[PDB]
């Protein structure tokens, strides 16, 4: 197959490519992301510093 | 008649100075993230 194969309102996604991107379908099928972010921190403390 | 007037210098009497006002941040660090899954034949 090509790019152009893929019907037009299927474009609007993720398309995998078979073999290639085998591990990601897995992952697809899983309902789970490749990357995971870290948790999010609290703002920086902010020092303040004379001149 | 000399004595009609003098002449004046004029200054600036409360004059004040201060110290300017910088920020930072306090700490630093980066928590790396996690990634991967494994392939199958």
């Amino acid at each position: 197959a090509k790019k152009e194969h893929v019907p037009t309102w299927l474009q609007n996604t993720h398309v995998y490519s078979w073999p290639k991107n085998k591990k990601n379908i897995l992952l697809r099928l899983l309902r789970e992301e490749e990357f995971v972010a870290p948790p999010r921190g609290p703002l920086p403390t902010l020092q303040v510093v004379p001149l | 008649a000399e004595e009609g007037a003098l002449v004046a210098a004029v200054e600036p009497g409360p004059l004040a100075d201060g110290a300017a006002v910088r920020l930072a941040l306090a700490g630093e660090g980066e928590a790396c993230p996690l990634l991967g899954s494994p392939g199958a034949g």
